[PDB]
């Protein structure tokens, strides 16, 4: 069973459109060697794909109306370092297997606190620490954040404008 | 100072601004632009060669030339003696053509190692490279091969000095190689750029003299005291070719981003960017000087 | 400056020497619109290290440290002016200089700090970029930096290396575009980041292996580090992983001490009566003072390793060791192995086994034939030595020659084992 012990969640409430310059402050100041951002639809996560791609970031997309073989030969793709961005809508559970992400984006809203854990936890082999930083936009995101806090027992609070390095990286 | 009046006669020549949109059936490797008022010559993956005249400024045809056997690799108008040229190509011949006549005024079978060819400032001798390090001196006027040099290493380019003295070339380290030309001996080799330099070329006032390398540098160095003055750190892919205007302040330098970047020479800062379909491969001045001509991965003018 | 040394440049003075000397004191780190002088003294120092009085040696290592600073502020044309400063360079005083750079160039100038930020910022983004589908447009991007800021891009993305678990191949196939000159900037980048007071260092000691093996920067500067580290733990570790990167029937395939002990006082009448045996003794201070050597140095390395992890588990033997590293123009040698460079190699039925897979590439048989019949010759020659051994030759006997077998199977590898069945 995945459990958060180890991991840092912070949350900011901010309008919808304006997600994608707060993340591009966040991909300024933030040090990262890759991370995974969780997208709800096909199409936005083409246009975020399109998004980070024409803004010289180098990312893959794997969304849920791809074939099963395809979505392995491009998770296999991100296992041997070819970009470092990637953009899901779903995985395949078993945790984040693979120790190199270590900052994961809800930027948008997942079903339950099993969807999120399922999103977060990792199942790494070495590897246990992490940042995971979820987009509020509305009171709905706050009512099912603090349905997680309410599950799991963590503390999740504002996101600072200042993070250490040493206490989610190993 | 001259970045402002050079922006303003950009724009101007640039709204005052054409494209010969495949005027060869297939690849043209090379345009070169000399006789100081307008005749210009390109040659091309169809073993064709063609000569434009440039009235009032929309390009007209004025030759086509066959006979060769191979793709042109090299094509270069004589700067000195009245108009001529003389045409490379991979069918184990150089050809030096007539304008006048339209016709070869000679075919000489030197070697398949055709690859590019150049003058001394005289106009008295002809140097060809390869790949295979072997440098063939011709002389223009006998027609008769007089010398046959070996760096034994690396070419990719060779060049002339305008004294008619000193003879530079490249190699696959980055090295510059100059030679004293009636010495025919190795005089002094530089080991600059990390990554193998493609293309040189001086400049008609005699100042400064570009090298341009495979790590996106374009390295300006002085001629007579042989030091390295600046770089232009604008591209970011191997620069294909290095053009120089007549009055000695811009330069031009193309690569495989598409992006045919003027800089200036005294500043040391781009003055202006241009883009199109396909990488640029070769660029070409003329010295009454409102006028770009390049050809690119076609034969394009470019009021600047 | 360029009227008064004319004559000196059209060669290729103390007073005038001084005079030039407080004239670049006076200047300061503004050179950055003028190559020309900087070249200019570049060859004049060059012909001065040519025909070579510590005095102007060490007013020169001043204007050294006036004169990189130009190098500093130039974001122009330091791809090749690199070249002319090692030009000047070519031993611990360009460590000393590249020293100066921790913060003695730095900051006591407005615009090394705004370039100090720029680089700093153009080195995140495009630390930002590197993948291993990124095959070199991004090590143009990182070469272009690193021409004109050495080493704050250096010290950059070796806190990357130590942070952010073996992005190592991306890294090197970056700076593969990297200068001459700055290759000792590298390497005193690695011996000041070695310096920070363990799976981090393991990385940092594979990134080393992996530059090392690939470049020639001869690195004896690290040995100095490791000697000193020896005279004061995982640096040996660090050693002898750089010396693998630079050069049960399988290790079956591959004393003397005994048998000279066999026909302390006994050590001298050993050195009274009587090549790599030496080493093999030795093996086993001041008392004790009375291409082989990579593998000399890596058995007392595996030896020196075995009795770290063993000590981690739950320090006499460092002794011995650091000895070895005395023991050892090495970095000439180590260099000349790294240009010149499997269980063949080495080489009786392993011989007829190896002839017999060789068989099932004719020159390859006819040699491995020829060293198996040297072999065969050589064993007939150690046979008869051995049989004029024998011909040559209570309990205290029986406790010596245990207290002489145990330390020689415990010190040394499995060989120890073929010398106790003889």
């Amino acid at each position: 069973k995945l459990t958060l012990h180890g991991l840092q969640q912070y949350y900011v409430k901010l309008k919808d459109n304006e997600k994608n310059r707060k993340l591009f402050d966040l991909l300024d100041v933030l040090e990262f060697n890759q991370v995974v951002i969780f997208v709800k639809s096909v199409q936005r996560c083409i246009a975020l794909a399109q998004l980070l791609v024409e803004q010289n970031f180098p990312a893959i997309a794997i969304h849920r109306g791809m074939p099963q073989e395809e979505r392995l030969s491009r998770y296999q793709q991100f296992k041997d370092f070819q970009r470092r961005i990637l953009v899901a809508t779903n995985l395949f559970g078993r945790g984040m297997d693979i120790e190199r992400v270590n900052i994961a984006f809800n930027y948008d809203m997942p079903e339950d606190s099993d969807t999120y854990l399922h999103r977060v936890a990792r199942a790494g082999r070495f590897g246990t620490k992490g940042l995971a930083i979820t987009f509020v936009s509305d009171e709905n995101d706050a009512k099912i954040l603090n349905d997680v806090q309410d599950r799991f027992e963590v503390n999740i609070s504002e996101l600072p404008d200042e993070i250490d390095i040493s206490s989610y990286i190993e | 100072s001259v970045s402002s009046g050079p922006s303003r006669y950009v724009l101007g020549m640039q709204e005052l601004f054409t494209r010969e949109f495949l005027a060869h059936s297939a690849k043209v490797h090379s345009v070169a632009w000399s006789c100081d008022g307008r005749r210009l010559a390109s040659g091309s993956f169809d073993k064709t060669a063609s000569v434009f005249l440039l009235e009032k400024d929309r390009l007209v045809k004025e030759n086509n030339y066959r006979g060769h056997g191979d793709s042109v690799d090299q094509l270069c108008w004589h700067p000195s003696n009245p108009d001529l040229f003389v045409t490379a190509s991979g069918d184990k011949t150089i050809r030096i053509w007539d304008v006048r006549t339209t016709k070869c005024i000679a075919t000489v079978n030197t070697k398949g190692e055709n690859i590019n060819i150049c003058w001394s400032p005289d106009g008295q001798t002809i140097a060809v490279g390869n790949k295979d390090d072997v440098v063939t001196f011709i002389d223009a006027k006998t027609h008769r091969s007089k010398a046959e040099e070996q760096f034994k290493f690396e070419v990719n380019e060779i060049s002339w000095n305008n004294d008619n003295n000193m003879f530079f070339l490249t190699n696959g380290n980055g090295c510059i190689n100059i030679l004293s030309y009636p010495e025919l001996k190795p005089v002094q080799s530089i080991n600059a750029h990390p990554s193998n330099c493609i293309c040189i070329k001086f400049d008609p006032m005699g100042k400064y003299f570009a090298t341009g390398s495979a790590d996106a540098l374009v390295s300006l160095w002085d001629v007579d005291e042989l030091v390295c003055v600046r770089c232009f750190s604008r591209l970011d892919w191997p620069v294909r070719t290095l053009s120089f205007s007549h009055d000695g302040k811009m330069l031009a330098s193309a690569s495989e981003d598409h992006f045919i970047d003027i800089a200036e020479v005294e500043t040391g800062d781009k003055l202006w960017e241009v883009q199109c379909e396909s990488p640029t491969f070769t660029v070409a001045w003329h010295p009454k000087r409102p006028l770009l001509a390049f050809a690119c991965d076609t034969v394009k003018l470019f009021g600047l | 400056i360029h009227i008064t040394i004319e004559p000196l440049y059209r060669r290729v003075f103390e007073d005038l020497r001084r005079d030039v000397f407080n004239m670049f004191c006076y200047l300061g780190p503004h050179l950055s619109h003028d190559p020309i002088l900087f070249a200019k003294v570049v060859r004049i120092g060059k012909s001065f290290m040519k025909e070579f009085t510590e005095v102007i040696l060490s007013c020169l290592l001043s204007i050294t440290d006036q004169v990189l600073l130009p190098s500093l502020s130039l974001m122009d044309c330091n791809a090749c002016m690199s070249e002319e400063l090692w030009g000047m360079f070519k031993y611990q005083h360009r460590y000393r200089l590249y020293g100066q750079w921790k913060n003695e160039t730095y900051n006591s100038h407005p615009l090394l700090v705004k370039v100090k930020a720029q680089t700093i910022d153009r080195a995140k983004y495009i630390m930002k970029r590197l993948t291993k589908e990124n095959v070199k447009p991004s090590g143009r991007q990182i070469g272009k930096l690193s021409h004109s800021n050495p080493t704050i891009l250096f010290d950059y993305i070796l806190s990357q290396i130590q942070k952010y678990d073996n992005l190592i191949t991306p890294v090197v196939d970056s700076l593969k575009y990297l200068t001459s000159l700055n290759y000792d900037v590298l390497a005193y980048c690695i011996i000041e980041a070695l310096a920070n007071p363990s799976s981090w260092l393991q990385s940092l000691a594979s990134f080393c292996g992996a530059v090392f093996r690939k470049y020639p920067i001869d690195l004896a500067g690290l040995l100095q580090y490791v000697a000193n580290q020896l005279k004061a733990s995982f640096d040996l570790l660090i050693l002898k992983e750089v010396v693998q990167k630079m050069a049960t029937m399988e290790q079956l395939e591959a004393g003397e001490q005994l048998k000279a002990e066999g026909g302390k006082k006994s050590s001298q009448r050993l050195k009274d009566a009587l090549l790599p045996l030496c080493l093999l003794m030795a093996q086993q201070g001041v008392i004790f003072q009375e291409l082989k050597l990579v593998g000399k140095l890596y058995d007392q390395c595996h030896d020196t390793l075995v009795q770290f992890g063993g000590f981690l588990a739950s320090e006499m033997v460092m002794a011995p060791v650091h000895e070895a590293v005395v023991s050892l123009v090495w970095d000439d040698i180590s260099p000349q192995f790294y240009a010149t460079f499997m269980y063949d190699l080495a080489v009786h039925t392993s011989y007829e086994r190896e002839v017999n897979k060789l068989k099932v590439e004719k020159e390859r048989c006819t040699a491995l034939q020829d060293k198996l019949l040297e072999e065969e010759k050589k064993q007939m020659e150690h046979v008869q030595r051995v049989l004029q051994r024998l011909k040559l030759e209570n309990e205290t006997i029986t406790k010596f020659l245990q207290l002489c077998i145990f330390p020689r199977c415990i010190f040394s590898a499995i060989d120890a084992v073929y010398c106790a069945r003889f």
